[PDB]
């Protein structure tokens, strides 16, 4: 396909700071990935972000019912929706399936000592690397945080090591989902 | 700044295609159609926003349609005219396409349908006057003006002083009576009272007109009865100023 | 889904106060509208409620809103005739479409001033085997009832202001064409004024 | 509990 | 301190239209157009929750309606293609004869217009195959996830095959086993 393509993509955000004690809301309107106008409740009346949405801001605000409906959307959208969801949501909690393995080698050679922590939710993770008990502060290579897009992440942080028969390398994950610290083991 | 509809009532008989026709506000994004059949609730048939139906009925698309033929009217066809199909039907009209707003509605149609167009018959409209006893008893004189023997019902009276319509001293009848309450083809009576003061009514320059719109047979309907076609028409009765 | 209304119907007396209320879901509420609907006319908006806890006023007419457990009260302070009408209730969800309540039919019963109930005699002009007989001028306490006779009919009081003579007046109108009938017994199944005016 | 749509409106004019 | 968001879109001259909710950037619904009806991202959110269809509807209605405003507003001014950076990866790590899934990820593309086809052996596969609505991204950007439960063997290649208007041929992303 060669023919042109236009966009118009609006986005209601409801934004919560302290729980629900400050709610930010937002309706922002993006033509072909610019934004032309938006509502911010901070400020209280549509803005012009662009000179296309300039006779939207100024048609949205002449309009006292499309303004009291913006003006009160924090209550009647924002906190209401918030309040829907919570229980599967905001309280969400599923426990990570954490894995040591190497990448395969002899020791006294160097090797990537992974950590797979998988199937974990929400994203807040701390993952601590181990040797003999003492924690290594640095030469770890992480994937950082993925989204598996299925209200599930997973984080790989392999280790650079150099291994010597004896070692008991352990792999420590501080989750919300666990009241005590995860530990998966891995002798040389 | 208002709805329109027309026409005002309509007498169809069973399985015929209707079109009630509706003019929504100039700037309205929003249109819908609304019916009411007597004795039960106000009910939504059809939405309707940027040339295509938003929301509607589940008897809707099975017994109905919409057309919106230019930009400044609004139709809603009955496809197949059934009894049940006897309602006022409303025409709405919202100015945002949010739905946050109030809804305007029209004047309403008034639609009757009959098994069998036989039974439809005109009012015959008189016009008594004073009596004399209530002259000088009160010196406030009423006229009365019955309507009898029309099918169906819905029919508009007035009354029209020196050629101007009035609705002071005027009062008239909500409902119409059953001139025989034992059958279900019984035709229907109605009265209003026109008070003046006795002064007014003494002066025989005081010309004095009752009439009343019935709504009835159409031009293409079938009649095949001896009797005038019961048609949609205005039946009068006069009187003018005694000075007794 | 479902909207109710409560009470179907409704009197009060010119110059004192009813309220009537309205049922609706408790569940996915966006809007509740509150029309007037004159029997002559169409229906005109009087409230679009969309936020729980508040009150709207239109001169007399007042409304409260209750989003939490489903409810919405109309108010009319010191009724005046021009408020009788069908108040109707609608609930609207995430759509534009209205669910509508049974409605509250209000009739304000009028004060009549300077009563002299009567019962006249009408003069046929000319193309008529009809006899009118007319019952007026009586208090709103006086209540009109059904003939007994199949060829007599009665119609219900209706009040009508002069505007020349600025007054309000009740009234019902008998006729027959029947050789026995008169308006000295017309109205026999009525509950009339012992001192009806009975000319002769 | 009901999850609520935020209802667009039409722009300008 | 969470972000919950109802992000739709309208784009022509496809004719297409989103309407979706976003928590912390993972889909609570979307709905289907097709159907009119609420597609819950989790099942067990359709047991806790509701949501009437008709709210999106009537929002891509007028999506579509100011979609048009704009574009004549603009001058006809066309958007401007952003290729994807498509990423092949597996849920869990993985182990021969035990159930996997693959997932590909197409990221930071707009205009929301794909065609993904899983490949085995060079071969397409239908069989299993899942896929998430454009989600949106804080750049204005989109995301989409393609899902492929699979059982690991030593004889399997697969490639995620990605089709795009910013790409200049179709991009394909290998995955095998180790
Ligand atoms: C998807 O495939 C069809 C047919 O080959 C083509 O018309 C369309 O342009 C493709 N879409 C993209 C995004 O390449
Ligand atoms: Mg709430
Ligand atoms: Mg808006």
């Amino acid at each position: 396909d060669t023919r042109p393509r236009f966009l118009w993509q609006p986005k209601r955000e409801c934004h919560f700071f302290n729980g629900t004690e400050r709610v930010r809301f937002l309706d922002r309107y993006f033509y072909n990935q610019e934004e032309s106008v938006r509502f911010d409740s901070d400020v209280g009346e549509f803005r012009a972000v662009t000179e296309l949405g300039r006779p939207d801001a100024e048609y949205w605000n002449s309009q006292k019912d499309i303004l009291e409906q913006a003006r009160a959307a924090v209550d009647t959208y924002c906190r209401h929706n918030y309040g829907v969801g919570e229980s599967f949501t905001v309280q969400r909690r599923v426990q990570p399936k954490v894995t040591v393995y190497p990448s395969k080698t002899q020791p006294l050679h160097h090797n990537l000592l992974v950590c797979s922590v998988s199937g974990f939710y929400p994203g807040s993770i701390e993952v601590r690397w181990f040797l003999n008990g003492q924690e290594e502060k640095a030469g770890m290579v992480s994937t950082g945080l993925i989204q598996n897009g299925d209200w599930t992440f997973q984080t790989l942080v392999m280790l650079e090591t150099v291994p010597r028969s004896g070692e008991v390398y352990t792999c420590q994950v501080e989750h919300p989902s666990v009241t005590s610290p995860l530990t998966v083991e891995w002798r040389a | 700044p208002e709805v329109t509809q027309t026409p005002s009532h309509q007498v169809t008989q069973m399985g015929q295609e209707v079109i009630l026709r509706c003019v929504p506000i100039s700037n309205h994004l929003y249109f819908y159609w609304y019916r009411q059949i007597l004795g039960q609730k106000v009910e939504f048939l059809v939405s309707f926003y940027n040339n295509e139906i938003s929301e509607k009925s589940e008897i809707f698309d099975d017994q109905f349609s919409v057309e919106r033929p230019d930009g400044s009217n609004f139709t809603l066809k009955i496809r197949s005219t059934k009894l049940e199909d006897s309602a006022m039907y409303f025409c709405a009209s919202s100015r945002l396409a949010g739905g946050m707003d109030e809804q305007f509605f029209g004047p309403g149609t008034r639609l009757t349908v009959l098994e069998d167009l036989k039974n439809v018959f005109p009012p015959e409209v008189a016009v008594f006057e004073p009596s004399e006893a209530e002259i000088s008893h009160t010196q406030k004189a009423t006229l009365v003006c019955l309507a009898t023997g029309f099918y169906p019902d819905h029919v508009e009276l007035s009354w029209w002083v020196n050629g101007k319509e009035v609705h002071s001293g005027v009062c008239t009848d909500p409902q119409p009576l059953k001139e025989q309450p034992a059958l279900n083809d019984s035709r229907y009576a109605l009265s209003s009272r026109l008070r003046v003061s006795a002064t007014f009514w003494q002066n025989p320059r005081n010309h004095f007109r009752c009439q009343v719109q019935f709504y009835g047979l159409s031009e293409n309907d079938e009649w095949t009865q001896d009797r005038a076609k019961p048609v949609t028409q205005i039946v009068s009765a006069e009187a003018w100023g005694r000075a007794d | 889904l479902n909207v109710e209304q409560s009470p179907q119907s409704l009197h009060v007396q010119e110059g004192d106060s009813t309220n009537f209320t309205c049922s609706f879901p408790s569940s996915n509420f966006y809007a509740l509208h509150w029309y007037r609907w004159e029997t002559a006319k169409s229906p005109e908006a009087l409230f679009v409620m969309t936020l729980n806890g508040d009150e709207k006023k239109k001169g007399r007419i007042s409304a409260t809103l209750n989003t939490k457990e489903g409810y919405s009260y109309l108010y009319i302070k010191g009724s005046q005739p021009e408020d009788s009408a069908t108040y109707l209730c609608a609930f609207k969800a995430a759509g534009n479409k209205l669910t509508f309540g049974g409605g509250t039919r209000v009739l304000v019963k009028p004060n009549i001033q300077n009563p002299d109930p009567a019962v006249y005699q009408l003069r046929d002009s000319k193309s008529s085997d009809k006899s009118v007989c007319l019952f007026t001028d009586f208090d709103s306490q006086t209540n009109v009832s059904q003939s007994k006779d199949s060829d007599v009919y009665i119609t219900d009081k209706c009040v009508l202001d002069m505007r020349s003579m600025d007054f309000k007046s009740n009234s019902a109108v008998a006729w027959s064409n029947k050789s026995d009938f008169a308006c000295a017994n017309a109205f026999n199944n009525s509950i009339i004024p012992e001192d009806t005016f009975f000319p002769s | 509990r009901f999850y609520k749509t935020l209802r667009a409106e039409q722009a300008s004019q | 301190e969470h972000v919950i968001i109802q992000a739709e879109f309208y784009l022509n001259p496809d004719q297409s239209g989103e309407f979706m909710f976003d928590f912390d950037g993972d889909e609570i619904f979307h709905v289907d157009m097709a159907k009119k009806e609420t597609v819950w991202r989790l099942e067990e959110f359709g047991r806790f929750a509701s949501f009437e269809a008709q709210g999106a509807l009537a929002n891509i209605a007028v999506d579509k309606a100011n979609l048009e405003i704009m574009t004549k507003r603009s001058n006809y001014t066309p958007i401007t293609n952003v290729p994807p950076e498509v990423t092949v990866l597996t849920n869990s790590p993985v182990e021969l004869r035990e159930p996997n899934v693959l997932i590909c990820f197409i990221d930071k593309f707009t205009p929301p217009v794909v065609n993904v086809t899983w490949l085995r052996n060079g071969k397409p596969v239908t069989t299993g195959v899942s896929e998430t609505v454009f989600l949106p991204r804080e750049d204005h950007l989109f995301r989409k996830f393609h899902y492929l439960p699979f059982l690991p063997s030593t004889e399997d290649v697969y490639d995620c095959r990605v089709e795009h208007w910013g790409l200049d041929e179709p991009l394909l992303k290998h995955w095998e086993f180790d």
